[PDB]
RNA sequence: AGAGUUAAAUUAUAACUAAGCUGUAAAAAGCCCUAGUUAAAAUAAAAUAACCCACGAAAGUGACUCUAAUAAUCCUGACACACGAUAGCUAGGACCCAAACUGGGAUUAGAUACCCCACUAUGCCUAGCCCUAAACCCAAAUAGUUACAUAACAAAACUA
């Protein structure tokens, strides 16, 4: 977790000449401490954005955009941390994700170097989707898993009888 | 501004009064408050009768608060202000000075909604 | 004019559940037979994997849970 | 502008010092947020009473 | 979604005063530990604004305040994922008022109804389930056109 640090002084205030110059009241006035919280997003997403990219200027393009969906996921995760039965953010949280995946396909699909790197950057971890999408319910989970030991059990005796053999033919072989 | 404190306190004499808003100011200042102004609307006959702190109120003090606060903090001042026995009843508003007017160009009339229906000849 | 389609689902629904309750306690025993029945078709057909595959007992720690069984 | 109009207010602003005075003096000056309008879209003011 | 708050009613409960009060097309039964006035926590529900038409994906949402907040540089897409009115279930808490059930009173040929009185599950809060509605604006999503052109009725006709 990171940490946009209180005395931040808010995004739009930070590049006006003189800034600093000034008494310790008015730059507390536009610190992230009397902040929103939106404040504190939009400081969290030109950072990231810088740490990250290549070109911040690009909003269009399709890393800048996984960047900052990326941000604002984070956010709803804080949010549902705090509020457990809200389901509209739960909508919103699970569906973005979902948005932010389907652009991580489309950039391995097309600017692989680049999705390499985001996926390394932002932590973001890419699985293809499986074929077949299946409930599995309690009879099925229970038989795999059955014939799952059934199987390591045979390719085991396999291996039992085959260093018998060994044994027994070598132990023949010398005399 | 940012946030609008609308304090209205049980009426009382000058020290004592000043002695309310002042530990209620300060109060501010430790929840992290930074304090503009204070305004005093005067003492009025409440518009109903106000039952707070095993009293019945007929009358009131009112004073505004106008303060800058980290958003965290109003729950907490919210907190202060309910357990002492000298309010009457507080509010905490998002100050009125920040939303700011957009102009009414005017009033567009709305025509008669057309083709509801369809052309049928009853 | 369209009720009288209504009124024919409502009449056979209305009969239909007065129905389950006398044959209630009926049905009961016939479900509770079927669940059993479900149990043993499964553990039928995970025994004849375990064999079909050449070993003699299920293997270590197979207990074959109850799954249709569970109580409600 | 924004930064340089607080840089001004905030000579304004309440502080441990000012809380004595500036309390006693808002004891001493009532306002009035009161107003009313007419017909004509005109403002109308009581302090005239 | 959280947390905080309460104006109008209503009620426990006393204080006076009156013998009745309640109840219907009309009565009865009920109550007189009742009724009117004056005082009042809790609980629940949110006149007017609204002749507005906003927010949400839908279900839904219209007392007040603050915090958090309403995916996608926006095509379609599941049996996958996450939700989903009322009712209902489990456990704990609440209970003003309403009320299936049930018990009384009428009504009636009967009345296991409609009408009257009491009262319960339940409606509320916390946590978990349940996954259904005439979940219907009975009109699929996304782009478009007003050309051709009336089965009937309805909310005009159509393209991809
Ligand atoms: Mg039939
Ligand atoms: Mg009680
Ligand atoms: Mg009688
Ligand atoms: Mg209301
Ligand atoms: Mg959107
Ligand atoms: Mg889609
Ligand atoms: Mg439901
Ligand atoms: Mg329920
Ligand atoms: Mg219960
Ligand atoms: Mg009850
Ligand atoms: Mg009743
Ligand atoms: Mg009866
Ligand atoms: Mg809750
Ligand atoms: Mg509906
Ligand atoms: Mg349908
Ligand atoms: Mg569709």
């Amino acid at each position: 977790q990171d940490d946009p640090p209180p005395s931040m002084l808010l995004l739009d205030y930070q590049n006006v000449p003189g800034i600093h110059k000034v008494d310790d009241v008015v730059k507390r006035l536009l610190s992230l401490e009397m902040a929103n919280q939106k404040e504190k997003l939009k400081i969290k997403k030109m950072q990231l954005m810088n740490k990250v990219l290549e070109n911040p200027e690009d909003t269009s393009s399709l890393e800048a955009r996984i960047v900052a969906l990326t941000v604002k996921i984070r956010n709803y995760e804080e949010h549902m941390q705090k509020h457990r039965k809200d389901k509209a953010h739960k909508r919103f949280l699970l569906m973005s994700i979902d948005q932010r995946k389907k652009m991580l396909k489309n950039l391995r699909e097309t600017n692989y170097a680049v999705f390499e790197k985001i996926c390394k950057e932002l932590g973001i971890e890419y699985t293809f989707p499986p074929p077949y999408h299946r409930k599995a319910h309690r009879r099925w989970v229970t038989k795999k898993a059955l014939c799952t030991q059934v199987f390591r059990e045979v390719q085991k005796l396999k291996k039992q009888k085959r260093a018998l053999r060994a044994a027994a033919v070598a132990a023949h072989k010398q005399g | 501004p940012r946030y609008e404190l609308a304090l209205i306190l049980k009426a009382m004499q000058r020290p004592e009064t000043a002695a309310a808003l002042k530990r209620t100011l300060e109060a501010l200042m430790d929840r992290g408050a930074v304090v503009r102004n204070l305004e005093n609307l005067g003492e009025r006959m409440l518009p109903y009768k106000i039952s707070a702190h095993n009293q019945r109120h007929s009358r009131g003090g009112y004073f505004l608060v106008d303060f800058y606060a980290p958003a965290t903090t109003v729950e907490s001042m919210m907190e202060h202000l309910s357990r002492d026995i000298d309010v009457i009843r507080p509010n905490i508003v998002k100050h009125p000075l920040t939303q700011e007017v957009k102009e009414c160009e005017g009033i567009v009339p709305v025509p008669l909604e057309e083709k509801l229906y369809s052309t049928k000849k009853r | 004019k369209n009720i009288l389609k209504i009124r024919r689902r409502k009449m056979n629904h209305h009969k239909y559940r007065k129905l389950v309750k006398r044959t209630r306690f009926l049905r009961r025993k016939v479900r509770e037979g079927r669940l059993r029945q479900k149990q043993v078709k499964f553990e039928r057909d995970l025994k004849r994997i375990w064999q079909k595959a050449g070993l003699k007992e299920a293997p270590a720690g197979w207990q074959t849970p109850k799954i249709y069984l569970k109580n409600q | 502008q924004e930064v340089l109009q607080l840089q001004e207010e905030a000579k304004t602003f309440i502080t441990r010092e000012n809380l004595e005075a500036r309390v006693e003096e808002a004891l001493d000056s009532p306002k009035s947020y009161n107003w009313a309008i007419t017909r004509e879209g005109l403002v109308v003011r009581p302090q005239q009473k």
